[PDB]
């Protein structure tokens, strides 16, 4: 190959390149010609004496950069950025084209590059950028960084600036971070950008936001501060997304969340409580959205919410006072109002978070059971009982039948309350009693709603809570069918004197018990004996449920000028039938004959006298102020005149009401005994023998689905069973 | 080897020998082993299902609930190959006729559905089984439970059944005609639940099928036939009415025709359907609003049985439905508020006398909804308003109030609790909307309140509601109206304080405190003689406060009420003043009444009655000093406030020993950890310095040291610095032998003095600003101590021997001493400052410019002519001189610059023709702040300059008017709002500079005050988009070799327009067209890189601000994003292009993910395939 002289060609391309650095005025011709002349031949020239040529190029670039620095330090103080940008783009294009053309002579020789970094040709591919970093970047870096930070702080206050200058300067910063570890590594090194601009910017941001947040909170309420912080966070993420490198982004977010939100958490907590005292749901939503960013920052919010719900429920139930113990409606409605309000709040403002739902459930499951009403009832088994009674008042016949949709909503609300009560066997017992007493007297407003209620209970608890109820329904249907069949038989034989209804109830299902002795009047004797004979001919192997105090009906009196129909119970029927011969009877003789207890007979006597169907010895004597002694005489009020033909006298008694309260006490104690023994001794037998401590701990979670056993009770059961373990 | 023989050993235990033990055996089988307790031999699992067939109907099913709570995890631990088998066997035993296996089958299938090709197949099998049960199984007990499970399963499984939905509707259509309405109602409910996610055409099929069977061909029909159809219509209404607008126009007349029929339940159904349609479809129901309205206005009055059998009437249901319909109509359509006030509000009022209870409650709720609708916009209830539309509504309500009061007068003494509570709530709402309107009716309302305060038999709820109503009335109505009725109103309230129910006592105490704070204001002369009442007030409050067995709430309320009573009527307590104070002192010691007692003591001290707090000063001061040591922020703030108030009130009548004791604690409080406490402590120190200087001798040292250490911090707000300034004012004004200034700057400069090398770790520029500002403010605080040192510092600092910090601090201190208290004369300072302005250091140059600017304002008539002469003769250093002029006009009041202002004008535009950008900008702010001298007279000159002048002049004018925007309200706001049109019409100028400056003006206006441009947006938006489009004339691809990047000069205006577009997006969303917005987004997304990033941010924001238009447009929006992501750049590219391509790819990925967060976008193939390619 040829070896042409060095100085002439060297000066030639030196003049060519110093022309090329200036803006192009000629055409493409010499641009191809000179660089082709270099590429084809001077590969050897630019290799060995190319060291001297490149040193001369380096010193030429050094003087050029010194000239630029001298010409670019006149006044500036803000116009530094325009100069730095324009020069950066121009020098970038010039260096890019020069490095694309001239470096091809010495590049692609990775074999020589590996050895000692190709002597002094190490990383000189970007030696233009190296000279930019050393000669010009070093003197002006402080000034340009200060100008950029001043512009950013100026934009933060509200003014508008040309973001292109900042974008260009930060792109230049990240560009000079050459990857010296590997010349072919896919990924930039941000060493210079991090060490010269990022740390200062982050410190300035944290200082500015500390100062601004403190000054704002010192002279404003918390709500406006939350409003401002929510906007500031997205503002400072948009800044990075627009005119800053991506590597900063995440870090910057952290810093903002460490200054605008976390450091003020204490204040937030207090404000949270105040918000709960005013019910400002949107502000609560904003606070939840803000605190969601801080990790493990939601726990105190959950504790405060649970405590607030508990206190609100306790206060709301206490405010009712003494009237709750006898009015199920207000108790259940207060509970439902509190639960509905706070569940709506949790679902709307707090975005139905699992932890907040658990907090609501824990708060509601602690003031259903232990509140003022049960505390003054001296037993935690008052919350279920009242609930059961409420259901009764929703299904008995009333003057204003509730709307079907309203009824279904109310039953669903009763279920969402019943989900919380600890003692559920008490609820089952009281519901069974109320259902039996409603079915016998046929007080059911509608069979469809009642069947829906039973279905809801079955889904809630299982088949045990509804097996007995389904048995009762089937028994009442069978009794209706048997009554129809006996009516058919009567139509096929001698008919009865009066139309009466009879129901046969299996003794193994219904809770009724026989506790009184009675003497049959001669009027019902023929029906009694005929029915007993017929049932003996029909059924065997069981025992008839013959009860009289639960039997009522209607009677017609021929002893009044205007024919009246009196609906009354069997005891009143016997009392009136005894007057068919003699209208004047003494109380002792009535007790001896009718076999009615003194309290029941006395109560029936006041009920009859108040209705004016009977009279005492003195007709003008006040019934309430006159005591009924065994020698008291009662006479029939023959001249009974009234506007209404049909008269009801079978009214539940206040003394019978208190007796029923005593029977509820007996029901509660029966629940206690049955519960304890026949539901813990069996499971203790089931568990066999163990260490006697974890056994106690784990037997509580096998019966927990229907009550909660008490530790002394289980200890007593173990002591009783120690005879046989 | 744990779960290898353990399972098989227990298998032999289920051979009917451990029936009692089987219950525990299964519970033990389910234990903490749910990690890898699965192996081969599914024979064990089929034996398990066979044995759980024995945890079933047998033994009366006693272990069924526990059995299923155990099998839940068991039936999820079954694996798919047995999942199909168990589903099949559950279906087969559902076919079984036992009425017991079906329950377990259903609940187990529900558990399986909750846990979950195979899944789809088992779901199809379940749906087919349910359909066969509903249709084929013609027995009630199976259909009812099948519908139950189907409804409870659609409630959470809407989407997986999309294939079977079309068939399901069919099996549910004849069910609306079956007998035994127990199935019919649940069929209607299930159909309503289904018609919530039934595709988009299935709902149409259901609607136009249900419509067909409804009408009668102009012939009456039995109501039983159409009742269920109308009920189903109402159900689908309440569920998904927003999909029935197309059929509303044909459904409404038929429903009205049926409503005209004579049936109570039918009328109920029709009115409920109308309510559902009105609340769910407001726009489509427009042309039908009048007709239905008339119906309501009739049937709200419908009550034939009552002249103007209790178990067989339902007209009250008709009236309740009508009232609810009226409420829904009122709430749905605010646009027709005035018309309602002429047609709806009167009739409603006439129905306040409804005989029923629920009807009356709903009428009250409707009127309350109307009242809340008439509410004027919040945040403006502080001044009178012009007679706008809201003015007309408020006038209508003000004319309405007398009729409401007259109609509600009788009910306030009703026997029922509910009616009185309703009246109280309604009157509270009416008073809240219209303050000061119920005063004329006070003789009535007060009477009613008394009737609810003497009530004894009923619950305490009515009493508490009466007290709350009285408290609200005291809050709203003016005090004077209560004067005549005080003798009758006051006793009962007091009688409620001594109640045995503590809630009533607390409420009475709060009401009493409000009453005494309102009737006898603090800072005004007393119009009502308080002698007759104060004795009883004090007796009741003291008797309630002296019982220590009471509750906490009553204790707190009593303490607060007694504090207010003392503070407002200390004159009239008399002999009870001395004991009462002591009581408060005692409550100041307990850990449960610290804060209420502190607040009461603060309020007592603040009051202007000039009380004699002598007996308790020492004890209170010692207790508060003890409280200062505890580490509680709220308690510390309360204690500092109490101490400050007490010292200010007492003045010179306080013991010295207690002062020293409390002062011994303060130096620990002055720290940078908390700033509010430090400010309060410094204020208290200043107050006690002003009061009793002699107590400061032994505490000056540590206090001064901690104050200096606090001033070191760069985070001092203005309040702390002002408090420190006042502290030093007092400390020098007292002329004490301890500290008397001349030490703050010294100590602060002590580290600065040791900085003998100007190359070490200097402060940050903002740290420089903060520290030097604090130091200079301290120097300028006291002028008497620094009078001679002001001249001394110039002489001792003009020598260039001191470091840069001393120099800059010298100029800043000179500027501050000339600014704070009188302009420093310093007749020879002008030459020295001018000489030093050309300092080699930039910080010293900025300090000198600030010094000249701040000293010129204080002596403008003398220096302003000199400064203008220097500018005219010597234009060489115009930059710093122009900054000084800007600062001068900034710090000089306009009233003192009016005579000469025009002269400055003649200078400023004289230099506007230069080619320097910075000088042009500085002149722009100078003009902008000069306009503040007189806006009305100086604005037209700038307007005419913009209209006719050199572009370099109108550019500066528009920059100045842009800088004229202030964030706070400013007097030029009306003038700017009126005159902004001419300025905004400047974009027609072809010059780049004017258009860019106007775009910046618009951006600033939208960012700061959207009201300036809002009303004009419709005349701005179109022409603004004209700037968005790319202009190729400015685009010049200059010939730079073969390859060259085009130097587009029209990029800045596009960037400014896009910034304005983002600002409108964030602030003015309500006055934009989304279609053209997205079209311009698409047009600009292909523009330069910066525009690409900003458009990506806009798309990300719009993915949350308008999901539907973005979902519609994404089908084509993805293609630019896909091209941007899939573009391949050669590896020979230098680092700039690699970084840019990576950044744009990541931004496009973020935009794609933001779009993907929308569920509908997730159901298209293009981005699913794009995500699959990204993953691969």
């Amino acid at each position: 190959s040829k070896q042409i002289g060095l100085d002439q060609i060297w000066d030639d391309l030196r003049a060519g390149i110093q022309q090329v650095y200036t803006r192009q005025s000629m055409a493409k011709s010499r641009y191809m010609e000179l660089y082709t002349h270099v590429y084809n031949y001077c590969t050897s020239v630019h290799q060995f004496v190319g060291l001297e040529l490149y040193k001369r190029l380096k010193e030429f670039l050094k003087n050029y950069l010194t000239n630029l620095l001298k010409d670019g330090e006149d006044l500036m103080d803000e116009s530094v950025l325009k100069f730095y940008t324009q020069q950066w783009e121009d020098y970038r294009f010039s260096s890019k084209v020069l490095n694309g053309i001239c470096a091809y002579l010495n590049r692609h020789w990775v074999r020589r590059e590996c050895d000692e970094g190709r002597k002094g040709i190490y990383e000189i591919y970007s030696l233009a950028l190296v000279t930019w970093r050393d000669c010009l970047f070093r003197p002006l870096n402080k000034q340009v960084t200060n100008a950029v930070l001043k512009l950013i702080e100026k934009e933060r206050n509200g003014e508008t600036i040309n973001t292109r200058l900042i974008s260009g300067v930060v792109q230049s910063y990240v560009e000079l971070g050459l990857n010296e570890d590997d010349a072919f590594a896919k990924g930039p090194t941000l060493t210079v950008y991090k060490e010269s601009f990022e740390s200062q910017f982050l410190a300035d941001t944290e200082r500015f936001y500390t100062r601004e947040s403190t000054e704002f909170l010192q002279q404003n309420p918390v709500t406006e501060y939350m409003k401002k912080a929510e906007a500031r966070l997205l503002e400072e993420q948009r800044r990075v997304q627009v005119y800053l490198h991506e590597s900063t982004q995440d870090e910057l977010a952290r810093k903002c969340e460490q200054v605008l939100i976390e450091k003020h958490l204490e204040i937030f907590h207090t404000e949270f409580q105040n918000l709960l005292d005013a019910d400002k749901n949107e502000d609560l939503g904003r606070m939840y959205n803000l605190v969601s960013r801080i990790q493990d920052g939601l726990g105190e919010l959950k504790k405060l919410l649970e405590t607030h719900i508990h206190n609100q429920g306790l206060a709301a139930i206490e405010k009712c006072g003494e009237a709750a113990l006898n009015d199920p409606k207000m108790y259940v409605q207060t509970v439902l109002d509190v639960h509905k309000k706070y569940n709506a709040l949790v679902m709307s403002a707090f975005n139905n978070d699992a932890g907040f739902v658990a907090a609501l459930d824990k708060a509601c499951g602690r003031f259903i059971n232990n509140n003022a009403v049960t505390k003054m009832a001296q037993s935690s088994s008052k919350s279920p009982e009242l609930l059961a009674r409420y259901c009764d008042s929703l299904l008995k016949k009333s003057s204003k039948n509730p709307e079907e949709a309203e009824l279904e909503d109310t039953l669903n609300q009763v279920m969402v309350v019943f989900k919380y009560i600890e003692d559920k066997d008490v609820f089952q017992k009281f519901y069974a009693k109320m259902l039996a007493k409603r079915l016998v007297h046929q007080n059911s407003a509608s069979d469809d709603a009642e069947a829906s209620m039973i279905s809801k209970l079955k889904q809630a608890c299982g088949f045990e809570y509804t097996s007995k109820l389904q048995r009762m329904f089937q028994d009442i249907g069978v009794s209706k069918d048997l009554n129809e069949q006996f009516k058919k038989h009567l139509t096929n034989s001698e008919p009865l004197d009066l139309d009466f209804s009879i129901q046969v109830l299996s003794s193994g299902s219904w809770p009724f018990q026989q506790s009184c002795t009675f003497a049959l009047p001669s009027e019902l004797e023929r029906s009694y004996q005929r029915f007993t004979a017929f049932y003996a001919s029909r059924h065997s192997g069981r025992k008839l449920t013959w009860l009289y105090q639960l039997s009522k009906g209607e009677l017609v009196t021929n002893c009044f000028k205007n024919r009246y129909t009196l609906q009354a119970s069997t005891f009143q029927m016997a009392i009136l039938l005894q007057y068919n011969t003699e209208d004047a009877y003494t109380v002792q003789q009535l007790t001896d004959s009718t076999q009615i207890k003194m309290d029941i007979l006395a109560q029936v006597l006041q009920i009859l006298l108040k209705s004016k169907l009977l009279v005492l010895e003195d007709e003008n004597a006040n019934v309430d102020e006159v005591e009924l002694k065994p020698d008291t005489l009662i006479k029939l009020y023959l001249g009974y005149k009234n506007k209404k033909l049909r008269v009801n006298i079978n009214v539940p008694m206040k003394t019978e009401q208190k007796q029923e309260q005593e029977t509820t006490h007996k029901n509660i104690e029966e629940d206690r005994k049955l519960l304890i023994q026949a539901a813990i001794v069996r499971i203790m037998k089931m568990r066999k023998v163990l260490k006697h401590q974890q056994l106690l701990g784990e037997v509580l979670t096998q019966l927990s689905s229907r009550f909660k056993p008490r530790v002394p009770v289980i200890k007593k059961c173990i002591d009783i069973l120690i005879e046989k373990l | 080897s744990t779960a290898a023989f353990h399972i098989s050993s227990l298998l032999e235990k289920m051979t009917s020998s451990d029936k009692d033990f089987r219950f525990m055996a299964t519970s033990d089988l389910m234990s903490e082993l749910q990690k890898d307790s699965i192996q081969l031999d599914e024979d064990s699992e089929r034996k398990v299902v066979k044995m759980l067939l024995r945890l079933l109907e047998d033994k009366n099913g006693e272990v069924q609930n526990l059995a299923v709570k155990c099998l839940g995890p068991l039936v999820v631990k079954v694996k798919e190959y047995q999942v199909e088998t168990i589903v099949d066997t559950l279906c087969t035993n559902m076919r079984s006729d036992k009425e017991q296996l079906r329950d377990i089958a259903g609940i187990g299938l529900k558990t399986v559905l909750s846990e979950l090709g195979l899944a789809t197949n088992v779901c199809r099998k379940i749906t087919g089984q349910l359909t066969s049960a509903i249709a084929q199984q013609e027995d009630v007990a199976v259909q009812l439970e099948a519908l139950d499970i189907l409804s409870d399963m659609l409630s959470r499984l809407g989407v997986p059944l999309g294939a079977f939905h079309a068939s399901l509707l069919h099996c549910l259509l004849p069910q609306l005609s079956s007998p035994r309405l127990a199935v019919r109602k649940r069929a209607v409910g299930a159909l309503g639940h289904l018609a919530a996610a039934c595709s988009t055409d299935l709902f149409v099929e259901l609607a136009d099928h249900l419509l067909d069977r409804l009408p009668g061909p102009r012939v009456p029909t039995s109501p039983t036939a159409i009742r269920t159809l109308i009920q189903c219509l109402g159900s689908v209404g309440r569920q998904a009415g927003h999909r029935l607008g197309a059929h509303l126009d044909r459904l409404v007349p038929l429903v009205e025709d049926f409503c005209n029929l004579d049936d109570d339940e039918l009328r109920e159904s029709c009115l409920q359907a109308f309510e559902a349609f009105l609340r769910k479809c407001p726009k489509e129901m427009g042309p039908h609003v009048p007709n239905v309205t008339s119906l309501c206005l009739q049937y709200i009055k419908h009550d034939p049985n009552y002249n103007y059998s209790d178990d067989d009437d339902m007209s009250w249901k008709v009236r309740r439905a009508a009232a609810k319909c009226i409420a829904a109509l009122i709430s749905s359509r605010p646009d027709l508020l005035p018309d309602f006030h002429c047609t709806l509000a009167p009739v409603l009022i006439r129905r306040f006398k409804e005989r029923e209870e629920n009807v009356k409650a709903d009428v009250f709720t409707a009127y309350i909804v109307l009242l809340r609708q008439t509410q004027p916009p919040k945040g403006w209830l502080e001044a009178m308003e012009e007679p706008t539309q809201t003015g007309s509504n408020l006038h209508m309500l003000r004319g309405q109030v007398p009729l409401v009061v007259k109609a509600l007068q009788r009910q306030l003494k009703d026997r029922s609790v509910r009616a009185r509570q309703g009246c109280f709530s309604l009157l509270t709402e009416l008073a809240g909307v219209l303050p000061g309107s119920l005063a004329e009716h006070m003789p009535v309302l007060v009477s009613g309140i008394i009737f609810s305060l003497a009530d004894r038999s009923s619950s305490s709820t009515i009493r508490m509601d009466a007290l709350a109503f009285l408290q609200g009335l005291l809050g709203t109505e003016p005090a004077e109206a209560f004067h005549p009725h005080l003798p009758i109103l006051l006793p009962p309230v007091m009688a409620c304080v001594a109640d045995s129910f503590y809630k009533i006592a607390a409420e009475a105490l709060v009401v009493l405190q409000e009453l005494v704070r309102a009737l006898w204001p603090l800072h005004r002369p007393r119009m009502l003689d308080p002698e007759p009442y104060v004795g009883e007030m004090s007796a009741v409050t003291l008797a309630r406060l002296r019982a220590t067995d009471l509750d906490q709430e009553v204790k707190e309320r009593a303490i607060s009420c007694m504090g207010h009573l003392v503070g407002h009527l200390g004159d009239r307590l008399g002999d009870d003043l001395e004991p009462t104070l002591l009581l408060l002192l005692d409550r100041l010691r307990n850990e449960i009444t610290r804060l209420p007692a502190i607040k009461a003591l603060t309020l007592v001290a603040v009051s202007p009655l000039q009380l004699d707090l002598q007996p308790i000063l020492a004890e209170a001061l010692h207790i508060l000093a003890s409280f200062l040591r505890k580490n509680q922020r709220a308690l510390r703030l309360a204690t500092l406030a109490a101490l400050d108030a007490l010292a200010q009130s007492q003045g010179l009548s306080l013991p010295p020993s207690a002062v020293q004791a409390v002062l011994a604690e303060l130096p620990a409080l002055v720290n940078e950890s908390d700033m509010h406490v430090a400010q309060l402590a410094v204020d208290f120190l200043a107050t006690v310095t002003q009061a009793q200087p002699a107590s400061l001798v032994e505490v000056s040292g540590p206090v001064l040291s901690e104050l200096l250490r606090l001033l070191r911090s760069p985070l001092l707000p203005a309040g702390v610095l002002a408090a420190a300034e006042g502290f030093l004012q007092a400390l020098v004004g007292t002329r004490p032998p301890c500290v008397d200034y001349a030490k703050l700057i010294s100590l602060l400069t002590a580290p600065v003095y040791e900085q003998a090398v100007d190359g070490g770790p200097g402060l940050h520029k903002q740290v420089f600003h903060s520290l030097a500002r604090c130091v200079a403010a301290l120097s300028a605080a006291c002028p008497q101590e620094a009078a001679s040192t002001a001249s001394r510092l110039v002489c001792d600092a003009r020598s260039p021997h001191s470091s840069t910090g001393v120099k800059v601090l010298a100029f800043l201190s000179l500027a501050e001493v000339g600014q704070v208290a009188g302009p420093g004369h310093q007749r020879e300072l002008k030459a020295v400052l001018l000489e030093a302005l050309g300092s080699p250091s930039e910080d010293v140059r900025a300090a000198a410019s600030y010094a000249l600017g701040r000293v010129g304002a204080g002596s403008l008539p003398d220096f302003l002519p000199f400064l203008l002469e220097q500018i005219e003769a010597e234009p060489r250093r115009q930059y710093l001189l122009l900054h000084s002029l800007r600062e001068a006009l900034g710090a000089a009041q306009p009233d003192s610059l009016k005579p000469y202002a025009e002269d400055i004008w003649a200078l400023l535009f004289q230099r506007c023709e230069g080619a320097e950008e910075g000088t042009r900008g500085v002149v722009a702010e100078c003009i902008g702040k000069l306009v503040l001298v007189n806006p009305s007279f100086l604005l037209p000159r700038l307007r005419k300059q913009l209209a006719a002048g050199r572009p370099h002049t109108r550019s500066t004018v528009i920059t100045a008017v842009k800088f004229l925007i202030s964030d706070q309200p400013h007097p030029i706001d009306p003038l700017l709002k009126s005159f902004i049109g001419e300025f905004m019409e400047s974009l027609q100028d072809p010059d780049l500079n004017v258009r860019r400056a106007t775009l910046a003006f618009f951006n600033s206006a939208v960012h700061n005050k959207p009201s300036l441009v809002r009303d004009l947006l419709d005349d701005i938006l179109p022409l603004l988009y004209q700037e968005t489009k790319i202009r190729r004339d400015l685009i010049r691809e200059v010939e730079m070799g073969p390859f060259k990047h085009t130097v587009d000069d029209g990029l800045d205006v596009r960037k400014a327009a896009f910034e304005c577009m983002y600002s409108l997006l964030e602030s003015c969303l309500g006055q934009l067209d989304i279609c053209e917005f997205l079209n311009h987004v698409e047009d600009g997304l292909k523009d330069h890189y910066d525009i690409r990033m900003l458009t990506f941010i806009m798309v990300a924001r719009l993915a949350t601000l308008c999901p539907a238009p973005v979902l519609q447009r994404v089908d084509r929006l993805i293609e630019p994003l896909r091209a941007t992501c899939t573009a391949k750049v050669k590896a020979g590219s230098v680092k700039q292009e690699f970084e840019k391509q990576d950044e744009l790819k990541r931004s496009a990925m973020r935009a794609v993910a933001a779009l993907l967060t929308i569920p509908e976008v997730g159901k298209s193939p293009i981005m699913a395939d794009f995500s699959s390619q990204i993953r691969s």
